[PDB]
């Protein structure tokens, strides 16, 4: 299967035509996504097939072919980009400064930016194109409008 | 059943579309991985 590092789409046709059920990010031979997607199932990457390796549905994350690799973190100042993959539209990069989800575990960074659901899984950026996080889990505000975290997993 | 496609390289751009605003929320996480707004 296709084993270079980059962005990639998640698609299904289980239902009408192909639908986008969102996104994530190959690095290092590992398939990395949001639980929420994938549910945990198999993936296909032309004939070769990806298991998965780790997951956790609190943290919505999963990662496939082996362990999780993203470690960079949100320093906590600068701005960001959301390279958002769009269902049946190009990868584009968003800049925008994250918010703050304060938790009684600590604060996490957030992005306001709205996209479809198909989007979850598109990574988040920083100024060194280091991914800090996946777009997709988050908060349904007053406006209508969605405020995601920026989910990161660890690196053993 | 569920199969990718690449649709790019992760990579910084200058001059990217700037946007979104940078509220501050108190949340709570669930169990199920759900976030709710507390108040
Ligand atoms: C499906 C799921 C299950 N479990 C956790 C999170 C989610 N994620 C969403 O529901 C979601 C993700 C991105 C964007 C949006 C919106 N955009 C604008 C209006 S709501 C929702």
């Amino acid at each position: 299967g296709e084993t270079t590092d980059g962005v990639y789409r998640v698609m299904t046709r289980r239902l009408l035509g192909s639908t986008q059920v969102g996104v994530g990010v190959m690095q290092e031979g590992v398939f990395h996504t949001m639980w929420h997607v994938t549910k945990g199932a198999a993936l296909r990457s032309g004939e070769g097939r990806l298991d998965p390796y780790w997951g956790d549905v609190k943290q919505d994350l999963v990662s496939y072919c082996g362990p999780w690799k993203l470690d960079a973190a949100w320093d906590g100042l600068s701005e960001v980009q959301l390279l958002a993959v769009p269902p049946g539209e190009r990868a584009k990069n968003i800049q925008t400064l994250p918010g703050i989800f304060k938790t009684k575990d600590g604060d996490i960074g957030a992005v306001a930016l709205d996209y479809p659901a198909g989007t979850s899984g598109s990574p988040i950026l920083d100024k060194c194109g280091r991914v800090i996080g996946l777009y997709g889990n988050g908060v349904v505000i007053k406006n209508g409008s969605y405020v995601s975290a920026i989910t990161q997993g660890k690196r053993e | 059943d569920m199969y990718i496609e690449r649709a790019g390289d992760i990579t910084w751009e200058k001059d990217a579309e700037v946007t979104g605003n940078s509220p501050r929320l108190d949340v709570a996480l669930d169990e199920s991985g759900d976030f709710s707004l507390v108040e």
